[PDB]
Formats: C-alpha cells, structure tokens, sequence
C-alpha cells in the first residue's frame, strides 16, 4: 500500500527551470532520506542528489533537491539538451523493508 | 579508479537459474554495501536485494524472496546474484551498485541508513526465452 | 536461617507514583574464583608494554564486584519510554541492595559449609572503578544469568615500574559479612543531592531569543568607509533590528568548545589516510597523551548534516553479538548530541573569531579562529544526554577544586556515589578445592520526577516504536533466545523555552 | 530607594486580532545569519526594564508593584463603554521571554510623554525560513487572563529574587599595584575586539565592520560578539579608541535608524574597570610556545582569547541611566557568572512579562449562518494609566 | 575556608579505570583499509586494558598557562638572555606583569627533576605531587583539530598552549 509516484513525462526549453516531483507514503518519503538518480539512454543510472538535498561531488550546482512532508521534488535549472534523461526518485520503505523506486520521469527538451 | 565489472550477457529458458557476477576493484571490498537492481527493457528500475559490507546480513525484496540468493566473495572481490525458476518477465538488465553509506543515524524518530548508490556496474542483459 | 528455606524472593517491577518512580530489578549471578585466591601485581610489562601512553601499574584482586551503574539495569524499554516522554527531569534518591539465595558448588555438588564474603566500601577507601563505563553490569533482560566482573585497580606508575608513592590495597583488611546458604545480605544507600538531569530539548536557540518585531535601542557600526576610492573612511551606525539579527546585542553566549575532527559516514568523503589517532584531539598528563573522549558537551553536527560525527566526541555502543576489534560501522551505534545545538557550539566547528591585531591607516584588520574556548562569564550550556545503554552516575574525584562536576560521559556527578559492593568466595584448602558460587541480587532505586507544565499548543515529539511489520520485535528475543537492543534511546524529546 | 512612575499609554489592534507566522522569507529571505522563524501576536506587552523609567536625572531591586487603571476603550472616535481589555502576567515563565533583548518600547523617561505599547512576538527553532518538528507554537489566549471594562483595574506585586549588589564604585588600586613580583590574583578573561579610532584618518581605508568583527558561531550561524565579555574600552590616555563591538552605543534624541554619523550617537566607555580587567583591544598576555634548548631560542605567542583561570577577578559592566536593569537567565544545565553581558541583574525568575490586548468586537454578522471565523471587526483601541513601584535597596 | 590538602594522590586522573575489564564503548580505530588508492573505511574497537589512552573518561585535567622551561643544568639552556623576553605575562592597562607563580601546574615530568618553569614556581620548590590531576607547566595542554578533513585535505591539529576552565576539570592548588 506504499507507493512512489512521479509524472511520466516533463518538458522544458533550455535555460528554463524544470521541477520533477514524486509522491510517497508515510513509511518511505516521510520517514526516510530521498535520493535522485538520472539515467541517460543506454547507460547506467547516475546519482544526482542523496540525503534529500545533498549533492555528490562532481555533480553540477544547477540540480537541486527538496523534501516536504511525504512529497519529494527535484529541481533542474539552467536546462540543457544533455540534461534530458529518465529521472527516478528513490527512498527506503519501512513496510516493504527495502528500497523503492519511482516509476521514472522522462524529461524532454524542446527544439 | 573504482570499477564494477558486470558479467556477460546470457540467454536462459524458463525454469533455469542464472547467476550474475559483479567484480569490484580499486577500493576496499569489505567496506561497502552492494545493491542489485533490475530494469526491464522498457520499464523503470526495480530493487532486488542488498548485501552488507560483511556479507553476513542480506535483505531481499519481498517479490524475490525464496527465488533469489546473494553471496559475496572477499577473495576475488566478487558479489554474485542468484535468480531461479526464470520467467518471461524476468528478462531485464541487472545492475550492481556500490553503496558508500556505512552507518545508521539514530536521531529523534525512527533510525535510518541512507541507501544512495554512487557506483553502478555496466549491466548484464539476461533474456528468458524459448 | 536454614538450608531448606529461601532467604529472599524475586522482585522485578516498576512502580509509578506521582512525582517518583521505584525501579526494582532481580538477577541471577555466578561468582568464580579469580587469581586462584591471590593478589597479583599487574603491569603493561606483563602484557609487554608497547607504548608509553598505555603504560600502567596495578594489582588484580581475587574479589569480584557488582555493577548496576547502567540505566538498562533499572528500566525496561517500556518504562524508559514512559519516563522520557512524560518528564522534564529525573534523578536518583534512594538505593536498596539485597543479596540472597546463596549456593556454593564444588567440581558438581553442593557445599553446605562454604561461605561467601561480601562487604561495601562506604567510607570510599578503595579505588573507585565504577565510573569508567566498564562491562560487567547487570543484564538488561531479567532472564539472563551474568558472571560477576573481577575487581582490580591501578596506581602511580613510571613506565611499568611503581613509585614510592604508589599504594597497595588488601581487601582482606576490610571487615566483611560471611554468608552461607541460609544467610542473606542487604544495605540501604541515600543518593546525595544532585541536580535533575535535563530530559528535554530547547525550542529556542541562544541567538534567537529576541522579540522579532521590535528594534533594539543599541547601535552597531555599519560602515567604515563611504565608498570605493581613497581616504573614504567614515563612521556610520545602524541600529540593530529584526532585519539584521546577527549584530544585535545579547546578554548570554554559547558554552565552551574543544574542537573535534569530523568523520563522514559516507566513507568516500573521508581523506585517504590514517588519522584516527593522528588527527585526534587529546590532552596530556605527566607526558602521557589521552584521547579527548567523549570530551566537553557539544553538538555532534550542524543542522542538515547527519553524516558527520565528531571523531572522539560521541558515545558509541555496540550491537548485540558485535566483536571486540575493528568491526564494521553497521555493527555499532553512534549516538548524537544534536538536541544541544541551540545552546552549545558544534563540536567540529570553531567557537568563533577574534581580532588578532590593531588596524591602522597602514594595516588591515585581521581575525583568527578560536579552536578552543574555555569558560567565559555569560556562557550557558547543556550537559551531555544520558542513554538507556549509558552510565547513571560517576564519582567526582576528591580534589581541591573542580568546575561543573557533571561527568563527561553523562549522568549525575557525586562526591559520595553509591559504594562499591565487593564479593568473593572464601577459600577452602596453595592447594584449594575448586569452587564457585551463585545466587540472586535485587536492586531497588527510588527516582524523583519533574513534570512539564508546558503551554506549547502543537503536539510534541515522542519516542515511539515502529508501526510497520518486521521479522523480530524491537527490544525482544529472537528465535534463538537472544535479547538485543536495536538502538540507543536518548532522554530528550519534550521541549522547553530557552 | 523606592520609585513610583505613572504613564499614559495607547494600545491599538495588532495584526487585525490575528496570529501570524513570520520568517526571513516573509521579510524577503535575508541571509543565513539572519534566518529566523517565529510568530507575531495580536497581544502587546509592557516593558519598564530601563532605568530612566524609574529614575529622574551599591544598589539592587527588592520589591515590585504594578497597576493598570483608568481604562478607556475608544472606537474609530467615540467611547465604547461595553468593551473589555484583556491582561495577564506570565508568572510561570511559560512564554518566551523577550524583555532581556534591549528592545525599544520602554516607559519614556519623561513623565508627561504618552507612549505606544509594543507588539509581542517571539522566535523559535529554524532550519532556514522553515521550521523543524521541534519548533513550538504558543496561543496566548490559552493562558487565563483578567478582563477589564472602563471601571476595572489591574494590579499585582512581585518580589525580586536575591541578587548581588551592583558595583557602582571605581577602584583606587590596580591589580598589578596591590612588574616581576609574585601576585596572588590575575586579571579577568579576555576575548579580543578590533580597535576603532573616532578620528577617521587613523582607521584603515576599507570596509571591515562585519569582516573584521569578533563573532561566535552557533549551528552554523554567526552572531556578532556584542557587547561581549566586560573589558576596559581603551588604555589610559587614549580616549579615541573603542572596541568595534565591545561597548554599548546609545543614540542621541532624534537620531535616525540607518547610517547616522558618530555625532548622532553616545558611545559608552568602560575605562573605570581597567584596574581589574584587560583592555578589550589588547591581548591578554604572552605564553611560551616551545621548549628552549642549546639549539632553540625561547618563543612566545599572544593570547587573544583567554577563559577563566583560578585566581582571576573581574568587574562586571556598568549600568547606565538609559541601560537595562534585569535579564532572564536562560534555563540550562549550566552557566558561569550569569550576570548579563549588556549590564544589569541576571535572574532566573525576573520580573514577569505583562501581556495585554484589546478584546475583538465583531462587526455586523450575516443573517444566515456561516461556519467561517469572523474577519470583520470594529476599529477599536484602548488607553489608560500605568504605575510601577520598585523598592531599591542601596549599599 | 576549606581545609588545605596536605596529601598527594596515589592515582593519576587518566588511570582511574579497572585495568582488568573492557568498556562497553567503542572508538574509531582504523580509517583506511591500507596500501592503495580509495582505501577508506570505518573500523571500531572496544577500548580496554591493552589500549588505555583512547578510553572514555569522565574528568579532564585542570587549566594551563604555559611557562617557558628552564634547566638547572646551564649547558642545556640556549645562549641568550631570556629572563624577560621569553617570560609568560599578562597585560593590565598597557602594563606588562610577569605571571608569577601563575596557575598551579606540575613543575616537571616524572623522571626529569632538573627542569623548572621560569616564573612558574616559588623561589626552588617543585609542585611534582600535583601532576596526577594537573598538566605540566612547560607542556601544551593538548591538541585540537584545526580543519575539516575531506578527500582532498588531510586532518590537521594544533597545540593548546593555554586552556581555561572546562566543565569536568579537576585540579590541585599550590602547596603551602
């Protein structure tokens, strides 16, 4: 009964801000840290944000992460063509007693 | 540099058992957690199991309990994943991910370990077909 | 009384009466013979004495001793919850100790005429080892039988040699009560008056105490120059107000600090070198360096950073079944002092800055960092929290003077703490009959409570067990009969105004 | 001494009878040092905490007596004789205590002035413009209070807890004259301040007000050290230097809020305490940093900040006519020499806060029921008289 | 007034433990697995009889203000005039006063009886009895961390030359 849900798609033009959000149960997003993964086609996922807002070394400042209540959002600013990839929000889920991934959000640049 | 060399692609019939090996080199094998996550060809990521830095404690996703086995070999620095009684839906890519968060945080409220995996293996394509 | 009659009953419960709690614990113990009935000199040289900092000299004694000095001895996890959620403070009042149901064995058969010696040191003439957080407590879980720890002490050393000023103690020189299978033993102790431990977290920070709507009537220097150019020096004074709160005048300042190096739980953020000992903060005594552990009470980490912990600044317990040497991070439990960040400086940050020079027309202003800051008038601080797994009391050393005697590992500092309770098997004959004893121990402590009158409208934070399903129950036995404590539980949940 | 002061006040409606969340983001977001989270209340409060309230142009307070009378409720202008004003004291100290922050809004020093009662607010824990789960919210209506129409009055008395006498004497002797002689006692602690000259040509031609300031860090936020440990403002003979954040600076009457000149303010100086206290801009002294030997000279270093040592003696900061009287000692496990650093008498149970608001009187409601709270009120304010009497014991 | 303390301590502050028994507390023993790039780990050990320097302690030694060390053997001293220039002092109203005798501290480390604090003692009496609870007058009080370590930056420490009162300090006064 605990789910992670994100919009299947998003869109924006280079330089605009794009926010990607997912909705989670009390057991997962509410009580556990949320991490974000970005996956380009034909390549393994790359960690973007960890521990809700923390950003790993070698990761651009434009990406930003926030957690509010049971909902987690990822913000991308100063958007570029390279940024376009599938985005997954993940969190440990207590009821499941394992890691749970969102369905993924495919971002589409315009041009 | 840190590397996670994923095993070779394979082709299996239903009922067969497939073992995927993950060979790590360039860092301390014992120190980190290792996650297994499968991705169907057109579908999002799905977490399968977890093995702790010591190899003693292992957690599985509920879907996979009893048909999956994970083992860690300190000698050759290799983690293995065992999937049994294969099905058509099993066909996916199997990623091996390293987890740099060693300890639990015990703040007010429920405790938690951050499960963010920085290093990912190239992946292995396992097809279940006749 | 006799052989076939019990000298005591089993008392374990808690009684919650108004402003006080009465904890009662009974356990079963087993006492062997130590040192083959002998008093033996020990020194690092007996272990080889690698380092000067580890050098010691002392004596092992055949005696054992009882240690109830950890909180999980006296409180069940439910009782600890019932305490920390409902109370702003607590402190021990009275102590009642009993020893009964003696059984002495030979190797197995009963020995009816053997005795067991027991006494307490209530004039505090022996070296007091109960404040050092040693193992050997009563088990947290009442169905566990425990072995009694051997008593031993240290004295003045030079290398592994003694000095003329070193003392030797024979515990045989103490009068004691000798017990057979029908005798029992008891005494009562009165805790000397200590302040209530503060079982709460502040809902304000020392720097935010102001009325946010109103200006101060004090002025601060806003501008030292008019603008870009030459000879633009000026003195301009803005008044401190809501918009800039950093410059307002304040009556009180945060407490002392001795900086810790920070280690990150994500291991790839740490430096690739060994700095555990080398990067440690420490103090020196007669040439021997001692790690500063846990040290003065300071916040473990800044807000939002949960992965950093002070190197020696935290108390770290072990999970059930964890090994002795070089275990993994997951195996242990690292507690944090994040509640006290409102009034205490972060352990891994400098206290602040100080002017290092005189400015002039020819010289720019220079400020240095304060790595350690001792007590200043106007400081206010919080003591380190106490844990269910942690110590209760310590012995204040007997010295000319001390400051804020509260012990640094947590708990109630006392000049006359609960006395040490010594016990051994009386020898039955350099050729002795192999022998051991067993029996029961009951300890009873009256605790005083401090209830909260708080006017807070919104609901508090409480300690609560997880709702979700799991293979085992937290703070319970597993399928193999092993009791375990899944996490450390601090005392600070309810809030007070600063 | 015993003083008595009576004033005339006016109490408006604050926040339209409403509690509001406030944060730096409601003020525009500021920076991290200035980040805050809290609430503004419809209530007002009385502050007599400054000396010039009780005095015209050793000692310590003893007793306190307070009255509130001659209440006149105005509507907006006519009299409303049926309207009540609510008032209570916080005698369990259950609300956040804002009276020790040296805010404006005191009883004026001149008895004929008629003043406006300041609005009550408080701050709580913050991670930013946001709140944490440990942040507390207080509804002052959830406190019992007396309700007063135009003929009712309010009084209570208070007893100052025992505090030491304030020293209002200048020492004739200095600690060193009681150079190489053995001395039983040493000067008090220091935390160094930067030295600023009132002659502007002497000061460095750069901005160094914040960057060159002494500070202390708490939870990653930097606060200025102000006024700080009590120290002498300057050496003997140099009267143009003053610590950058070391002393209390009062404005002259009519001085503007922002960027005023040095002639618009009054800088206090502590030079009387220079007998027992180190100079604020001077170092405490020197210490040896090494071991001398045949191969190594003796080395020394300057002690910029020094904590309490056994054998230290120090004078507190002087109280001024415009200065504060008391402050509340924060409730903590520990403190040392709690006397407040801006001067005055530190107290665990200071004079209690006195909270006052006008009871809201709704306008004409609709003739069909609606479950919303009422947002329409009569414009209303109150006025009256206040008397405060303090018994001062002298030494 | 309190009684003067005639007696000396038969125990030192850092030795108050039971030598036979482990603690239930852990310390950070090992930060690197060893001999390679990206060898980073957290390993924790029990503190106990074999390693007594790392154990958790309830109390710490008293305050220190360091005196320059002088040897009663003249050939060990530097060939310079350091009576005044190398002296520890406190400043009052722009006047420099020597710190004499100063805070009560141990005259010298056990085994070295030829060294004395330059202005530390009463003149030559030694304080050696108080070295159980007090720091040595000619030594630093200890070390503190001066930086945040990271993958780039090594850990750095620095010597504490003067240390004021801290909660949990105990000390002895000077002997009459």
């Amino acid at each position: 009964q605990s789910v992670l849900t994100q919009p299947p798609s998003a869109s924006g033009t280079p330089g605009q801000r794009v926010t990607i959000s997912c909705s989670g149960s009390s057991s997962n997003i509410g009580s556990n840290p949320v991490n974000w993964y970005q996956q380009l086609p034909g390549t393994a996922p790359k960690l973007l944000i960890y521990s809700n807002n923390q950003r790993p070394s070698g990761v651009p400042d434009r990406f930003s992460g926030s957690k509010s209540g049971t909902s987690a959002s990822l913000a991308i600013s100063g958007l570029q063509s390279e940024d376009e990839a599938d985005y997954y929000c993940a969190a440990w889920d207590d009821s499941l007693n394992g890691v749970l991934f969102g369905g993924g959000t495919k971002l589409t640049v315009l041009g | 540099q840190v590397q996670v060399v994923e095993s070779g692609a394979e082709v299996k019939k239903p009922g067969a058992s497939v073992k995927v090996s993950c060979k790590a080199s360039g860092y301390a094998f014992t120190t980190y957690y290792m996650h297994w996550v499968r991705q169907a060809p057109g579908q999002g990521l799905e977490w399968m199991g977890l093995i702790n830095p010591s190899g003693d404690s292992i957690t599985y996703a509920q879907r996979f309990q009893g048909r999956v086995t994970m083992t860690k070999d300190t000698s050759t620095s290799t983690v293995y994943m065992e999937l049994s009684s294969l099905r058509s839906e099993d066909t996916a890519i199997y990623y091996c991910a390293r987890d740099p968060n060693v300890a639990f945080y015990y703040g007010s409220g429920n405790y938690y370990k951050d499960n963010a995996m920085d290093v990912w293996g190239q992946g292995t394509t396992v097809t279940v077909s006749s | 009384d006799g052989v076939g009659s019990s000298s005591g009953n089993w008392h374990c419960d808690s009684q919650w009466l108004g402003d006080r709690v009465i904890t009662t614990s009974t356990r079963t113990w087993a006492l062997p013979t130590y040192n083959n009935h002998l008093y033996k000199q020990i020194s690092n040289s007996t272990s080889g004495g690698s380092s000067n900092d580890n050098a010691y000299f002392g004596y092992s004694t055949p005696w054992g001793y009882f240690d109830f000095n950890r909180f999980h001895c006296h409180f069940s996890p439910r009782d600890w919850q019932r305490l920390i959620n409902n109370n702003w403070g607590f402190r021990p009042k009275r102590l009642n100790f009993k020893l009964f149901n003696i059984q002495v064995k030979e190797v197995i058969a009963n020995n009816l005429t053997s005795t067991v010696q027991v006494f307490t040191d209530s004039d505090y003439q022996l070296p007091y080892v109960l404040g050092s957080a040693h193992e050997g407590c009563l088990p947290p879980f009442p169905a566990d039988v425990f072995m009694i720890p051997q008593y031993g002490y240290l004295t003045l050393n030079d290398g592994s040699q003694a000095v003329g000023r070193s003392s030797f103690y024979c515990l045989e020189y103490f009068p004691s009560q000798m017990l057979r299978t029908g005798n029992n033993f008891q005494f009562s102790y009165e805790f000397e008056n200590v302040p209530f431990h503060s079982s709460y977290a502040h809902s304000q920070s020392l720097d935010r105490l102001m009325n946010p709507l109103i200006d101060q009537y004090l002025y601060y220097l806003s501008k030292t120059i008019n603008g870009s150019g030459q000879n633009q020096q000026t003195l301009k004074f803005s008044v401190a107000g809501p918009s800039n709160m950093a410059v307002q005048g304040r009556n009180y300042i945060p407490g002392p600090s001795y900086r810790q190096q920070r280690v990150s739980t994500t291991v790839t953020q740490n430096n690739n070198s060994e700095f555990a000992w080398p990067g440690a903060s420490s103090w020196a005594l007669n040439g021997r360096n001692s790690l500063m552990n846990p040290g003065p009470a300071m916040a473990s980490h800044k807000e939002g950073e949960d992965r950093f912990f002070p190197l020696s600044g935290s108390l770290i317990f072990g999970k059930q079944g964890t090994g002795r040497d070089n275990v993994d991070a997951d195996k242990v439990m690292i507690t944090n002092e994040e509640e006290i960040k409102t009034t205490n400086p972060v352990a891994t940050e400098s206290y602040g800055q100080v002017a290092t020079n005189h400015q002039s027309a020819q010289a720019q202003a220079q400020t240095g960092w304060v790595q350690n800051q001792g007590i200043l008038p106007g400081m206010v601080w919080q003591d380190r929290d106490v844990y269910l797994q942690g110590p209760i009391w310590a012995k204040i050393p007997h010295t000319d003077g001390n400051f804020h005697p509260s012990p640094l590992m947590g708990g109630f500092g006392m000049k006359h703490p609960p006395p040490q309770i010594l016990i051994k098997n009386t020898p039955v004959p350099n050729s002795f009959i192999t022998q051991y004893s067993t029996g029961q121990v009951s300890v009873e402590i009256e605790w005083e409570l401090q209830k909260e009158n708080s006017k807070r409208w919104n609901p508090e934070i409480q300690y609560t067990s997880n709702y979700y399903k799991s293979n085992n129950v937290e703070f319970a036995v597993n399928t193999e009969g092993v009791y375990s404590e899944p996490r450390p539980i601090g005392t600070r949940y309810l809030t007070r105004n600063l």
